[PDB]
């Protein structure tokens, strides 16, 4: 009456089990890493010494409003 | 490091849970014998080992 029944694989088998390594490699070359470093240190400068020009401009008003009043 | 640990142990519990089904026993299951296999494997053991592996 009833046949044979367990566990099988399904027929045609089962899909393919992927097993090599995968490291993607994300992409940037040091060239470019140094460059952005560079670019970024260049920026910083170039605000910072404006910014400490203005600065030494506002202490040398002080120093002439104190000079004013020290009589 | 400590944190692969955890993360690969979810996976050793799911293996836990294979030998369970299996054999009814987490990790002293007792399965293997000298003529053979105790018993069967359940109905839908494979298609869960294919999905986990």
């Amino acid at each position: 009456a009833s046949k044979v029944k367990q566990d099988m694989p399904p027929p045609g088998g089962y899909g393919p089990i992927d097993y090599k390594r995968n490291l993607p490699r994300r992409g940037l070359s040091g060239y470019s890493m140094f460059a952005v470093g560079i670019g970024t240190l260049l920026f910083g400068y170039w605000s910072m010494m404006k910014w400490n020009r203005e600065r030494r401009r506002l202490q040398i008003e002080d120093f002439e409003a104190r000079i004013a009043l020290m009589p | 490091a400590m944190t692969p640990f955890f993360w690969m142990f979810e996976e050793r519990e799911k293996m836990f849970e294979f030998y369970e089904r299996v054999s009814g026993a987490r990790m002293h299951a007792a399965y293997i014998r000298p003529g053979g296999v105790h018993q069967d494997l359940p109905l839908g053991l494979l298609d869960d080992i294919y999905e986990f592996s």
